[PDB]
């Protein structure tokens, strides 16, 4: 999502989670998990969800499939003057021939 | 050793003239032809009213019929409007067209062995064989 | 053994830990067709 | 993943490109119309 | 005059001499057809390969603060005697009320129901909603917008 | 093709005869070629179900038209 | 035997337009040519009052 | 009208009001049918 020019291919075969490590036997294991509870019950973990990693810079795989504002047409923009300038010297040739006839 | 399933119906019957949604669009649209092609006409005439909706019907159908050149340079402005728009029409049933005739296909066709469809039936779901076989 | 999550108040119920990772959704049906007002290119095409 | 609805009726919200300003285009070149007849004072 | 030919208007322009004049034509009748092709392949080329993108994330505040705004058919579904019903009038249920009206108990009547429409929108535990959407009655969509 | 050429032949042959009010061979080739959008300067008729015709026939030249290109298109594809 | 095809393959020629479709649109050149004639008798009639 | 013909083929080639060559023959007239084809 954030810098650019990678992809994945989904498959996530591990299912897991992010808990958080203390010693056994400790006084601080059910009060803890209870505030675990009521950090999700308010969104406040999707607040910090919003306030982090809910940032998209890079577009996705979509594939707009194509667009056309102005770059690759200039390829064809040199019609309008190729062959302009040339005549000039055509008017000079036709004014030649009625000078001849 | 496979599965013996049946052919679907196609999506034939290409009588879609006007699927791509005409039957109120373009009589919306036409009626707003002649209503600004009489006041187009008002705004030549206080610098052929019934003549002078045949060219916009001659631009819009690409058919030659010309007699109209407006005097007034905003009129001809509109008709700069009409031939930008009648070409965003038949651009767009163009590719209404094309989409139509191609996009998809629903399909439930069946994987294999491997189908929960197969190995969870349903109620529905005679998959039957024939008896004394080594199936 | 049934499919049952906690809140706060299921201090009285004593969970192992979460085999499987679920949600709160909604359901809703389809549409037909998306609004792409017949300009794509028309601010990229006028440029040109 | 979410590949494609089909359709092929025309939107007819898809319409706001073809009622896009024609109107008000039109009612400038009547005011251009007024400046005309403003310069035929002049 | 000159402009409407990459339309190819009706119009009958002024026919000029038979000089540079013609020839510019034809130079600029080359770009009028090239960019017609061009226009219309991207044209039927965006009608194919496009996204087609549900609100479903939006109206999860908006149908919620305002569910008369647009529409009283606003059907809305439940968990009915279900613990979310309790979570979310702790926090997210001032929709709480107009649903009294929208308690259906028995998940398949509410199925069938939105299935002929006579539900809006249905509230559930995500996984059964997935697994019965990969279930459903052939090739219905009935999921949450992006999952 | 065939079908709508005796079409062509059909009301060329309309535009002779309910217009004995320029056709012999005119009335084939320039009412032929703009189904294919010519350059081809036509005899303007008067305005009349002559101009009428025209349009109806033009409508089906501008359906011809995308539909033909809507099917060769898509046979390049699949 | 075996190897005589008979019926077309999955492959998806994707369409044919030949002659069937058409009639949908193949009224339109008789739609109002017979009208058109008393169109004329209007039209020679408008002609006899202007 | 011999380098005038071309124009023509030209005008019809690129869907350019360019018109001055209607053919007294009628069998130009049919290899402008071709031409309008192809």
């Amino acid at each position: 999502s954030q810098k650019c020019d990678l992809v994945t291919t989904g498959e996530l075969f591990f299912r897991s989670g992010f808990g958080i490590g203390m010693r056994k036997d400790s006084p601080w294991k059910q009060q803890v998990s209870l505030s675990i509870l009521k950090s999700h019950e308010n969104g406040f973990m999707e607040d910090l969800d919003k306030t982090w990693v809910r940032y998209q810079e890079c577009d996705s795989r979509s594939n707009a499939p194509a667009t056309l504002t102005c770059e690759n047409m200039a390829g064809v923009f040199m019609l309008v003057a190729g062959g302009i300038v040339a005549g000039i010297f055509l008017i000079f040739i036709e004014i030649a021939y009625k000078s001849r006839a | 050793l496979t599965i013996l399933v049946k052919k679907e119906i196609p999506r034939s019957t290409l009588d879609s003239f006007m699927q791509p949604f005409q039957s109120t669009l373009w009589l919306l649209v036409g009626l707003s032809v002649h209503v600004v092609a009489v006041m187009l006409y008002l705004l030549d005439r206080f610098s052929t009213l019934s003549s002078a909706m045949w060219f916009s019907w001659g631009v819009l159908l690409n058919s030659g019929i010309g007699e109209g050149a407006p005097r007034s340079f905003s009129a001809r402005i509109l008709g700069m409007v009409w031939a930008g728009f009648a070409m965003i029409i038949v651009a767009s049933y163009t590719a209404n067209l094309a989409a139509f005739l191609v996009l998809d296909r629903p399909e439930e066709r069946i994987t294999g062995i491997n189908d929960p469809r197969l190995r969870n039936p349903s109620d529905k779901f005679i998959y039957a064989t024939v008896k004394q076989s080594s199936v | 053994v049934g499919s049952l999550t906690i809140n706060e108040e299921r201090e009285v119920v004593d969970f192992s830990v979460p085999f499987i990772e679920t949600g709160i959704s909604v359901m809703v049906s389809r549409s037909n067709g998306t609004v792409s007002p017949s300009a794509f290119l028309e601010p990229f095409s006028a440029c040109v | 993943e979410k590949n494609e609805v089909m359709s092929s009726q025309l939107d007819i919200d898809n319409m706001a490109g073809v009622f896009y300003m024609l109107g008000a285009a039109m009612a400038l070149s009547l005011i251009t119309f007024i400046s005309e007849h403003l310069f035929y004072w002049q | 005059l000159l402009w409407g030919l990459v339309f190819n208007n009706s119009v009958p322009v002024q026919n000029p001499k038979g000089t540079t004049s013609k020839i510019m034509v034809s130079v600029w009748a080359f770009f009028a057809v090239i960019f017609l092709a061009s226009y219309t392949a991207n044209l039927a080329a965006f009608m194919i390969q496009e996204e087609y993108v549900d609100q479903v994330s939006g109206l999860s505040d908006k149908k919620f603060q305002r569910p008369n705004d647009f529409s009283p058919p606003f059907r809305f579904g439940t968990v009915p005697n279900g613990s979310t019903e309790r979570n979310i009038r702790n926090n997210y249920a001032e929709m709480h009320a107009y649903m009294g009206k929208f308690n259906q108990r028995g998940v398949d009547d509410a199925l069938l129901s939105l299935k002929t429409g006579k539900l809006d929108a249905f509230i559930y535990d995500a996984a059964v909603l997935n697994y019965m959407a990969g279930r459903d009655e052939g090739c219905k969509l009935v999921t949450i917008g992006s999952g | 093709w065939v079908m709508m050429f005796v079409m062509l032949l059909i009301v060329s042959a309309v535009a002779v005869f309910v217009f004995e009010y320029v056709t012999i061979g005119k009335a084939i080739w320039l009412l032929w070629g703009l189904v294919f959008n010519n350059s081809v300067p036509v005899q303007n008729p008067k305005g009349t179900t002559s101009k009428i015709m025209v349009s109806v026939w033009a409508f089906f030249a501008v359906i011809f038209l995308a539909s033909y290109t809507a099917n060769l298109a898509a046979f390049m594809i699949q």
